């Protein structure tokens, strides 16, 4: 896939949790996992193209965590092939480095205190997988040889069975 | 959250045993699996869900529940079905359960019955008796009907029991029936019948004819 | 002695060389007054016991609780009518009264045979067979009590001689009390059908 | 009403004999109408003395009546042996002193793990031999422990021992608490 | 379904750690979570922790937390268990473990367990030579000894002369102590002149913590001649 995943970053991106973990958004504007979505309220209803599938994360066609009702947040195609994406404020972890990852999704070894339901906003459950569904490839084309398996996530107390792509 | 009724156990081959394990308070969504230990080796898997049973293991492991109390129940027995079983719930609450116990060592006797009429020395100076003797029975639960002229003939009937044989609870049983020698007259068909764990056919021990 | 050996309902005559009071008691128990004589029954002694003077002492309508120790002695000083202290004693007649044991033959490959003992007041008894023999296979039921309160010890054996009584099988009972054992042969019958 | 059996010092119409049977042997006359054996009396009073006493009344009412009491008077009386601290004890801290006690019959005896003038009594624990398979001689061990902070500035400890035979108290105290 | 489960520390210390581990042969490690659960001598099964070395969130039941640490090297196909601050109820065998289906938060039931590793906890005796006191020995048969003490597990033997003067040995029961430490001292009467000297060694043999002491106990001061 072209100059997507050729040196987007490293899986292992540098930097850890100095200390405690707080919410941040940058209004960062998603080729690889290293990206930052934004919340986003009432749009017009316009230029929306293609399914607007969001991920709860149990995916279903103003995002709010389960816990507050509403979805974690989505991603859409629209216009002349323009990627969108949109979700809970983009969670960010305190510490120091040149490049300190604002993490969109699960990361456990930057920071031992990060889990889903607290830190995701997008379908990126850990930085190596996704929350397979019918338009997935036709999102994140840089994804084809991910194998699927069958996991069963516990977000608050709530289980879901649904299966994720991940490399192996 | 998560305790076995029945506590200890103890059964002897070809048998049904019935083990319950109490989900507390949460219906808890149908998630149960059953374990073996033996008295050394590693736990192995019996049942997951309650309902699909493993590979490997035969049919005579069952598993049942819906909602609370699932069942694992153990029928037709064998010498080979001594382990601590163990219950856990899986899930969003993973605990295991309590562990009850089994014992495989047991074995039953099937007394022996027969009846003593001593004559011939007897008559002469009255109380004739008759003595009903069980070998080997292994329970000490013994009781003696002396349908002696058929009904029953309760009363004036002594019981006694061997002590111990230091192998096995193997005792004997005699029961002595003291009638005098006038009232011996105009009876007949005596019998000592017995109720005991001998799981045997109809056992009715009658002799007649009279001391001659 | 007296009467070592005696049989329910009989009598039992003392001998005691030299008033002379005759006292009783029990294998463990305390003493008890039977009667003193001069040459006096108690309430209980009376009407059953006749007291002559040697003297000795007839106790008739014998009984199971009647097993007693029948010591002689004397008075320090004469009484009539009454009792005294004892001063000097004799030897204690052991009058097991005793209703030594009445051995019968209980009838029948493996076959089971015995001997009913009964009317056995002092518990101790010994049952043995062929003189010492078939030791695997040897049942004597301890005892039990009866209405008159005499002992019925029987003891029951099997052995498969070949679907035959071919070897002298008999019962050997002994009972040191009674100073006498009874070895009744034990065989297949004519008759006494079980 | 029946007058009474006492003994289960013995006592037995204001209206007497007493006698002595042996393990077998016959009765034989020790009091009568009430040195050892000294009697007297209503409620009358009475290692070569086991046996089963016997009372009874004679005259106008004579009737036997209903012990099996002996007379022990042997005892061991315990010996003092005390065991400081191990020289290792202190560097390591938690000194301990331990109080013996051997060859003591009956199983009674009080130890007063005294301190100076102070009888302290919060650490003191007690263990003792099972039994001899010969006698009721049973050997105290008596632990009483102490920080080393707790063990300087102080001397004189001592074990006191009071036990059946008495034969009055002995002190063996161990003292010089440095040495 | 090999497991080449490590025996790793047999005999501890309290307060101490253990770093036992697992090893899954064959397959594809990756994929399956390696489970471990513990059992005392003779007790329940106890949960202690789980990991999918896929989603780095290694699981663990409420009552072991911050106090384990599970990690899994997909290099080497090793899954380690790092478990601290040890106490005397540690005792006990931890087996491995495979979940049949991966979990995010939760658990599963396990399909193929793995050799039992015995991991004891023990503190074994500490002797110190008791004195034979004497400043004028009572009679011609002094009082020696051997205390012992901070010993948890309950067995414990005293030997003499590696078996010798068996006439004199006491060896009292063992009595509990504020801390639940067990302690002895098994003391003896032995004539040798009144004093020590020969060889008097107190063999004690504490076997749970294979820990066999000769400590030579004779007068230990410039007095008690």
């Amino acid at each position: 896939c072209p100059e997507r995943m050729a040196h987007c970053r490293p899986i292992d991106e540098f930097a850890q949790g100095w200390g405690p973990i707080t919410y941040a958004e940058g209004h960062g504007s998603p080729y690889c996992w290293h990206y930052a979505p934004r919340q986003c309220g009432t749009i017009p209803a316009s230029q929306v193209c293609g399914p607007v599938y969001c991920f709860t994360p149990s995916p279903v066609v103003n995002n709010t965590r389960p816990p507050q009702g509403n979805w974690f947040g989505c991603t859409w195609m629209n216009s002349t092939g323009f990627t969108k994406t949109c979700g809970g404020p983009p969670c960010n972890i305190g510490g120091v480095g040149n490049n300190t990852l604002t993490c969109p999704t699960d990361c456990f070894r930057k920071h031992p205190e990060a889990t889903y339901t607290k830190c995701g906003s997008g379908p990126w459950l850990t930085p190596r997988c996704l929350v397979d569904y019918p338009y997935r490839l036709w999102h994140y084309p840089c994804t084809v040889n991910f194998t699927i398996f069958k996991v069963r996530m516990y977000v608050g107390g709530v289980e879901h069975r649904l299966n994720a792509a991940c490399n192996i | 959250v998560l305790t076995q009724s029945p506590g200890t156990l103890s059964l002897s081959p070809g048998e049904r045993a019935t083990l319950s394990c109490r989900a507390s308070q949460s219906v808890s969504s149908t998630y149960v699996a059953w374990y073996q230990q033996k008295p050394g080796q590693a736990p192995r898997l019996l049942i997951y869900d309650a309902s699909i049973r493993a590979t490997g293991v035969p049919d005579r492991f069952s598993g049942g529940g819906s909602g609370t109390d699932f069942t694992l129940t153990i029928s037709r027995l064998e010498p080979e079905d001594f382990a601590v079983y163990y219950c856990q719930q899986y899930g969003g609450s993973p605990f295991f359960g309590g562990g009850t116990k089994v014992e495989i060592k047991r074995t039953v006797a099937a007394p022996s019955v027969f009846i003593f009429p001593p004559s011939d020395e007897q008559l002469k100076s009255g109380t004739a008796s008759v003595v009903c003797l069980l070998n080997n029975f292994y329970p000490r639960e013994a009781k003696v009907q002396w349908k002696v002229d058929n009904a029953l003939q309760s009363g004036n009937s002594q019981e006694s029991v061997t002590e111990q044989d230091s192998k096995d609870s193997t005792y004997s049983l005699s029961s002595t029936l003291t009638l005098s020698k006038a009232d011996y007259e105009k009876h007949k068909v005596y019998a000592c019948e017995v109720t005991h764990q001998g799981l045997s056919s109809p056992v009715t021990k009658s002799f007649n004819r009279g001391e001659c | 002695s007296g009467a070592e050996v005696k049989k329910p309902g009989s009598s039992v005559k003392v001998s005691c060389r030299a008033g002379i009071t005759w006292v009783r008691q029990a294998p463990g128990q305390g003493l008890e007054w039977v009667g003193g004589i001069v040459p006096n029954y108690a309430q209980k002694f009376q009407d059953r016991v006749a007291i002559t003077a040697t003297a000795y002492m007839e106790l008739s309508s014998l009984r199971f609780d009647d097993t007693a120790v029948y010591y002689c002695a004397r008075e320090a000083d004469i009484v009539v009518g009454g009792s005294s202290y004892f001063d000097s004693w004799g030897q204690g007649t052991l009058v097991t009264v005793t209703k030594g044991p009445s051995v019968f033959p209980l009838a029948p490959g493996t076959a089971a045979l015995g001997c009913l003992v009964k009317d056995y007041f002092p518990e101790p008894v010994t049952v043995s067979w062929n003189s010492g023999a078939l030791t695997s296979g040897v049942h004597t039921f301890p005892a039990v009590l009866q209405s008159s309160g005499l002992y019925s010890l029987s003891s029951v054996v099997t052995v498969p001689s070949s679907s035959l009584g071919t070897q002298t099988y008999i019962c050997n009972v002994n009972h040191k009390p009674s100073n006498t054992k009874v070895d009744k042969r034990v065989e297949p019958k004519s008759c006494d059908k079980t």
